[PDB]
């Protein structure tokens, strides 16, 4: 179902998640979540998705925002989605 | 003028001697209907009207 | 298996600024037109909000009259009534009747100069630049009475609590007659201008439709009221002075347009010059304000040769009455419509809370449902018969 | 009801004995009766529409405002079809700060009716622009000026302050001047707002006597 | 952050409040020039913490209307009648003033003044006459980074000479060398705009080889307040330039990129030929009164001065020493005057 | 019409945080500033914007606050206030301290506080 | 009142007052006495929904009664509205407005009340009554 | 210290009458609006 690499789109987020203040120094990589492993806030939370928004031109449901937990989880959704 | 001459104050002090008095309604005892409507009109003779007041009150 | 009809979409949020052929102040409005007819319009207001009802809190009462003076600058003398009436409902304090009849005559005055203004502000805005001019000669006639009584032609406060500020001068009974022999035949020349034009019909009549439900379920009042059929006049229903002696008729119209608004007010006009010769040939004689000096300020003489009357003078103008705990609100019929204030007093020397009730409110909240369904030169109309004025609007 | 144009000529009362005596002496009683859940307390006090006679002040709580507003307004003896304003009074002494205050005209009983609303400024009280379209820019304003969110509100927007104004002014631990001045600068070629200097103070002058008694 | 104070001898005494308009700073300043580019911010900068600041100005009451707002009551103190040659009126101006700052020059020459009086004469009469005060505290000049006595330009040696003699004179001045400085009322953007828009050609010197650092007016105008509240810096030379240095030929390029001109209307008028074409236009204006048809771009002076390179000495003071990051001057704020006018999706 | 087979608000803040951040392109479309600040950029002032009002814990305070945050979008949004509002409100104080450079203090906070001023709670202008 | 229209028309007509001031607004039916008759009747049936023990319906039925007294004694059109001081299309319409509220009524039912409601009353003496005598 | 037997004694019943929620300490400020330094 990868519309997309799967190298890429993990490379590019990672890159996005970078740009944020904290979430990086020794973990920045799969199998972290954000609020729990990276200490992001909810409202940084969204900004980074909206900032993915911008990377990838796609939308992402609200409801869906309520169920992305992970670094996972966020490229498992970019890749299902065809517009991608 | 009569005050010239005779000053008396708390004769005519009508800002200081006003009060307010309490009661309590309860939903028990009934209204009294008859009041509204036995004092009013059936028919156009029996109406009765009240007048405009011409002046406001003044001490005079 | 039937086909659905599908509807059209409304653009051009335009925004109509502050224009001069209008209704005097400053008017942003937001207007969204299908095409050439209007769907919605937003008034915004606060343009001219000056915190006139909390800078009240921080004044004595007497200190505080010049402010209702302010707040309408067409019709002073009726804003400022209704303040010195609540006070005077607070302090129990009784007007002698040469004050109340001064009262009354300069409330016909005011009333008249401000629909003098309407109509041929309206007349303007419209297009028509005559009667606007033929107008004005009258209106500083009025103006120079003004001057005479207060030494102010425009912000007054010469209404005081229990009476007036000072007497009347001598000859002015005579001046204000000979103004009102002619009012008639100027009134007469603006109404034959004005009236009967094919224009003017044209662009009044059937325009700011209202009815009498409407009016009172936006709580309108005055000549809105009365345009649309509705008997109901508070000099009359509920009178507040000398006024109830006063032999006049209420004007009454049906349509509610425009055009009936007009001639409303134009008979206004002329009820009002009947109430002036009521009050100039039953003009009484004696006390001008109240007798008790405790809550008016004694003469000059007087003070400086009692004792007593210089303790209260001094008293009075540095601290001031005292009025007791208590709450009224005291409407009067302004020429623009009700005009009412809400006092809140605790018992010391400064309101609590002065809320002010603006006709004008009212009348702009009501524009929204009145211009629906017009042009952009119709906007111009309908404002013009609501007469709102935005430092009345905006406390 | 509408007190359309009836009577011609010789229309000078100014209205008839019951109808003056229903409203000048029974109209608390009547109202509480009829509806006394609606009712917590009554106050007969000095007239709005008069100095001599008498007009009610209903206290009622904001769960029942709509109830009793829409049976003020539709009751055949109680036809209060006008609202003229709408209005708020801060009490900083009392945990409930804020009394909404409405008032109310009925054209047909030639009568005015206060009714207040006691709340504190974290409740809301219901709108009542249902029952008079006049109420939406009255309590806009109440809003605006102290701060009483009114519930289910077509569109709750600030009317009076400036754009961009947080603060209700006039709640009383409100300064009079404010916090903020408008000032236009060289520099950016903008109007910008600053915090507040006075060239000169407003001078607070204390009056108040120790031998007054009215002072409640 | 914390306010400084304004480094004045006995400041601490008078000042008082926040440091806005209604407060009171302990700086009376004379700036000459006021009415001008340049020194019209300074004045907003000095009046606008409190300060009192005397704007003498030759008479012209619509110029001058904007400094009116700068300040509070009494504030802005405007004399009528400013003359560069009267002395009796240098002294009164500066009379009460415990700062001065002069922003008084010329672009170009008419018969009146040319540039030896106003870029020498002045200066050195001032430089005396505040000298033999001693209240003035402060003293500040504001002159060109090309400036140097071994220029071929008249303009920017003249001022050079003015600049050692007030040295001379007054050993604790500071001169203050800014860029082409970048603004709304500045003489670099709207000169070159209006010789790309409403001149049939434009004339580059040489293919605009010569390089230059411009900065915002904002910059100079803090730098200016960084000047007056330090006074460490006195005696010293600050080279303001701006953060970035661009070639003529860039600036040129960009400005015809953000007004999206068609295409390219400049042309080389390569140097050697304006030495010649305006070589006697030069002798035509010391003989007539200032005409807008003609004026400061078409002047040999002009070609002298951008046939070098007008940037900052590598060893020098700077926008760093003043603790000022310098915004630039091609993006930003700096450049919605000229965005305004054209960005391809305006009309 | 059945088988067997057939059948088988803590976060509010964060809701009105997505309506701004949806919204900002439609603010700089509408006012003209595309080439001042970019999306990234706003998207971080309002963060802080949040930011300052956390410690309050009451879900009706909350209410209002958010009631009050969307009428400061709303503002923006419907064009009741301008451009040079967002310039000046917004944008210019951003810019202005990413623009800064300070001298790390030796002085502590007290020392710094106290050559500036007596009264330390009076604010201080163009600082 | 006044009329503030220059052409003349006739006032007693009964029909050209009711044109004129726009009483067609508030209702396009003609308002006979009938219609009343019936609107009062209809109400008098809408209010048994309130319980028979309840002030609210003793109040709407003692004004019911009242009026279709006063429908009785007179047999004019006219007269009723003399009597009760309105047009006999706004009478109409009163019961009507008295009709919308029910629901509202029916569903907070404020004559639910416990057997010890007591509302406090509070009542204003004027000084002009004890000074001038008592 | 009897009593008033003014409007005062109303002020009272609608004191006694009344009641505000509680809320927590401080959290009242931040609906009021003002700068956050009044505090
Ligand atoms: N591009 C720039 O803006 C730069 C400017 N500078 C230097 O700063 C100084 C001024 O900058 P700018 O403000 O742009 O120049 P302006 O010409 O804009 O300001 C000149 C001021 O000097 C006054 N002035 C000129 N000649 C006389 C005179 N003979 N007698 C009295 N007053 C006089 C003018 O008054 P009036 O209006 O009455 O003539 C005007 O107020 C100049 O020396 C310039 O070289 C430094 C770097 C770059
Ligand atoms: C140009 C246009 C700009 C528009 C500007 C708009 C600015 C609006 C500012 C309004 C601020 C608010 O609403 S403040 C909303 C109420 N404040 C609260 O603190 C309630 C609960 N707070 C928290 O949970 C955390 O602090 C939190 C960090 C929020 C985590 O968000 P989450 O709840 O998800 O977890």
């Amino acid at each position: 179902s990868s519309f997309l690499p799967k190298e890429e789109v993990e490379s590019r987020i990672i890159a996005q998640v970078k740009e944020q203040n904290l979430a990086a120094g020794i973990k920045v990589e799969l199998s972290s979540r954000f609020d729990k492993d990276l200490g992001l806030d909810s409202l940084d939370k969204v900004e980074l998705l909206i900032s993915l928004e911008e990377d990838f031109g796609v939308e992402v449901p609200d409801a869906e925002i309520d169920k992305i937990h992970t670094v996972e989880d966020a490229v498992n959704f970019f890749i299902s989605n065809p517009s991608s | 003028p009569k005050l010239v001459y005779d000053i008396k104050y708390f004769a005519r002090d009508y800002r200081r001697n006003n009060s307010y008095t309490v009661r309590s309604v309860d939903s028990k005892t009934p209204f009294d209907y008859s009041k509204v409507f036995g004092s009013a009109p059936l028919k156009p003779a029996d109406v009765k009207t009240v007048r405009i007041p011409e002046v406001m009150p003044h001490r005079g | 298996m039937k086909p659905l009809t599908p509807s059209k979409v409304s653009n051009f949020t335009i925004n109509f600024g502050p224009q001069h052929p209008a209704a005097h102040g400053v008017l942003r409005l937001v207007l969204e037109m299908d095409g050439e007819i209007i769907k919605r319009a937003d008034p915004h207001i606060g343009l001219l909000h000056r915190g006139t009802e909390k800078l009240l809190e921080y004044k004595t009462y007497n200190q505080g009259i010049p402010y209702f003076d302010r707040l309408d600058y067409v019709s002073m003398m009726c804003m400022e009534h209704s303040y010195v009436l609540a006070i005077e409902q607070l302090l129990n304090v009784a007007v002698p009747l040469r004050g109340q009849y001064i009262r009354v005559l300069f409330s016909e005055i005011t009333r008249i100069m401000n629909h003098i203004l309407a109509i041929t502000c309206h007349s303007m805005d419209v297009g028509a630049l005559t009667p606007f001019l033929w107008a004005f000669e009258e209106r500083e006639k009025l103006f120079e009475f003004y001057e005479r009584v207060s030494g102010a032609r425009m912000h007054a406060a010469y209404f005081r609590v229990g009476g007036v500020a000072q007497d009347l001068p001598i000859g002015l009974l005579r001046d204000i007659y000979d103004w009102s022999r002619q009012f008639a035949s100027r009134v007469d020349e603006m109404e034959e201008l004005l009236t009967g034009n094919r224009i003017w019909k044209e662009r009044t009549i059937d325009v700011g439709l209202v009815t009498a439900q409407q009016a009172w379920d936006w709580g309108c009042s005055g000549p809105i009221l009365r345009g649309s059929g509705i008997d109901w006049d508070l000099r009359k229903n509920q009178p507040y002075d000398v006024y109830g002696r006063m032999d006049f008729n209420v004007p009454i119209a049906g349509h509610g347009d425009c055009y009936d608004r007009y001639l409303v007010r134009v008979q206004e006009m002329r009820e009002s010059l009947r109430i002036i010769y009521q009050c100039l040939n039953e003009m009484p004689d004696g006390l001008y304000k109240t007798p008790d000096q405790k809550v008016s300020p004694p003469s000059r003489g007087q003070m400086k040769q009692s004792m007593e009357s210089l303790i209260h003078h001094f008293k009075l103008f540095s601290e001031g009455y005292h009025v007791p705990a208590g709450e009224t609100y005291r409407a009067v019929e302004a020429p623009k419509g009700e005009f009412g204030v809400y006092l809140v007093s605790r018992g010391g020397n400064r309101p609590y809370r002065c809320k002010i009730r603006s006709p004008g409110y009212a009348h702009l909240q009501m524009l929204d449902m009145v211009a629906k369904g017009a042009m952009l030169a119709d906007v111009v109309t309908i404002i013009g018969t609501l007469d709102v004025v935005f430092g009345e609007i905006d406390r | 009801s509408y007190c359309y144009a009836r009577k011609m000529t010789d229309k000078d009362y100014i209205a008839y004995d019951n109808i003056k005596n229903f409203g000048d002496n029974y109209l608390t009683d009547y109202i509480i009766k009829t509806v006394p859940k609606y009712v917590t307390m009554a106050v007969n006090g000095p007239a709005q529409s008069s100095v001599l006679y008498q007009e009610p002040t209903i206290y009622t709580t904001p769960e029942h405002i709509y109830a009793l507003c829409a049976f003020l307004r539709d009751h055949v003896n109680l036809q209060y079809k006008t609202l003229i304003d709408i209005t708020a009074v801060d009490y900083p002494e009392r945990s409930a700060r804020f009394e909404v205050v409405y008032h109310l005209l009925s054209p047909r009983l030639n009568n005015r009716i206060r009714i207040k609303v006691v709340v504190d400024e974290v409740t809301s009280v219901p709108s009542v622009s249902r029952i008079w379209n006049a109420a939406n820019w009255f309590e806009r304003e109440t809003w605006d000026m102290f701060g009483v969110f009114f519930s289910n509100h077509p569109d709750l927007r600030r009317v009076l302050t400036d754009y961009g104004f947080t603060g209700h002014p006039l709640r009383k631990d409100f300064p009079l001047t404010g916090y903020t001045e408008v000032r236009y600068d060289y520099g950016k070629k903008r109007v910008i707002s600053e915090p507040l200097e006075l060239t000169q103070e407003f001078r607070y002058f204390d009056f108040s006597s120790p031998w007054d008694t009215l002072s409640r | 952050s914390t306010l400084k104070p304004f480094d004045l001898n006995a400041n601490n005494a008078v000042r008082n409040g926040p440091g806005g308009r209604s407060s009171i700073g302990g700086v009376v300043a004379t700036v000459f020039g006021a009415n001008g580019f340049i020194g019209s911010y300074v004045v907003n900068e000095i009046s606008k913490r409190g300060n009192q600041v005397v704007c003498p100005y030759r008479c012209n009451e619509n110029k001058v209307q904007p400094l009116k707002q700068m300040g509070d009551l009494g504030q802005v103190v405007l004399l009528p009648e400013f003359d560069i040659h009267d002395d009796e009126y240098i002294r009164r101006a500066i009379s009460r003033s415990n700062v001065v700052i002069n922003c008084v020059g010329i672009r170009q020459e008419t018969k009146n003044y040319s540039y030896k009086d106003v870029h020498v004469d002045f200066p050195t009469r001032l430089a005396k006459i505040v000298a033999e005060s001693g209240k003035v505290e402060r003293f500040i000049q504001v002159s060109e980074m090309g400036a140097d006595v071994s220029h071929a330009s008249r303009r920017l040696q003249t001022k050079a000479v003015g600049d050692e003699a007030i040295m001379k004179y007054i050993p604790d001045a500071t001169i203050i060398r800014p860029g082409n400085v970048v603004g709304i009322e500045d003489y670099f953007y709207n000169n070159l705009i209006f010789q790309l828009s409403y001149t049939i050609v434009a004339p580059v010197i040489n293919n605009g080889a010569n390089k230059v650092q411009p900065t915002y007016i904002l910059d100079v105008a803090d730098a200016v307040v960084k000047i007056l509240k330090d006074k460490k810096t006195s005696g010293k030379t600050y080279y303001l330039g701006g953060p970035e240095t661009l070639t003529m030929r860039q600036i040129y390029d960009h400005l015809i990129d953000t007004l999206r001109l068609s295409n390219d209307d400049t042309v080389n008028l390569r140097y050697e030929l304006a030495k010649m074409l305006y070589k006697p236009l030069d002798t035509l204006r010391t003989k007539l009164p200032e005409f807008p048809f003609l004026g400061f771009m078409m002047s040999s002076d002009y070609a002298e001065e951008q046939v070098a390179d007008s940037v900052a000495p590598a060893g020098s003071l700077g926008y760093k020493d003043l603790s000022i990051s310098p915004a630039k001057v091609t993006e930003g704020l700096a450049i919605e005057g000229v965005r305004f006018i054209r960005v391809g999706g305006y009309d | 019409m059945t088988s067997r087979f057939a059948y088988v608000t803590c976060q509010k803040a964060r809701n009105l945080y997505l309506e701004a951040c949806r919204c900002l392109p439609f603010i700089h479309r509408l006012h003209k500033l595309e080439e001042i600040t970019s999306l990234k950029e706003m998207r971080l002032i309002i963060k802080d914007k949040f930011r300052v009002n956390s410690p309050v814990t009451d879900s009706r305070v909350t209410d209002l606050l958010i009631f009050k945050g969307r009428e400061e979008l709303e503002t923006y949004l419907f064009m009741y206030k301008q451009r040079h509002h967002a310039i000046t409100e917004y944008i210019e104080p951003y810019q202005i301290k990413k623009l800064l450079i300070e001298r790390k203090s030796s002085n502590s906070a007290f020392l710094d506080s106290f050559y500036e001023k007596a009264y330390p709670l009076v604010h201080s202008k163009y600082a | 009142f006044k009329a503030v229209a220059d052409v003349e028309i006739d006032f007693s007509n009964r029909a050209v007052l009711k044109k004129y001031v726009g009483v067609d607004h508030l209702s396009k039916e003609q308002g006979t006495k009938a219609k009343f008759i019936v609107s009062l009747n209809s109400l008098l049936e809408a209010v048994k929904s309130v319980p028979e023990t309840a002030e609210y319906r003793k109040a709407i039925e003692a004004t019911c009664q009242y009026r279709l007294k006063v429908c009785g004694e007179n047999n004019s059109d006219a007269a009723i509205e003399e009597v009760l001081d309105a047009h006999l299309e706004e009478l109409i319409a009163e019961s009507k407005e008295e009709l919308r509220i029910l629901p509202v009524l029916l569903e907070s039912k404020p004559w639910d009340v416990p057997a010890d409601y007591s509302a406090p009353v509070f009542d204003y003496v004027d000084a002009s009554t004890i000074l001038d005598k008592k | 210290a009897t009593a008033p037997q003014d409007f005062s004694l109303a002020m009272k019943k609608a004191d006694e009458i009344y009641s505000g929620k509680t809320v927590k300490a401080g959290d009242i400020g931040f609906s009021a609006g003002v700068p956050l330094e009044t505090y």
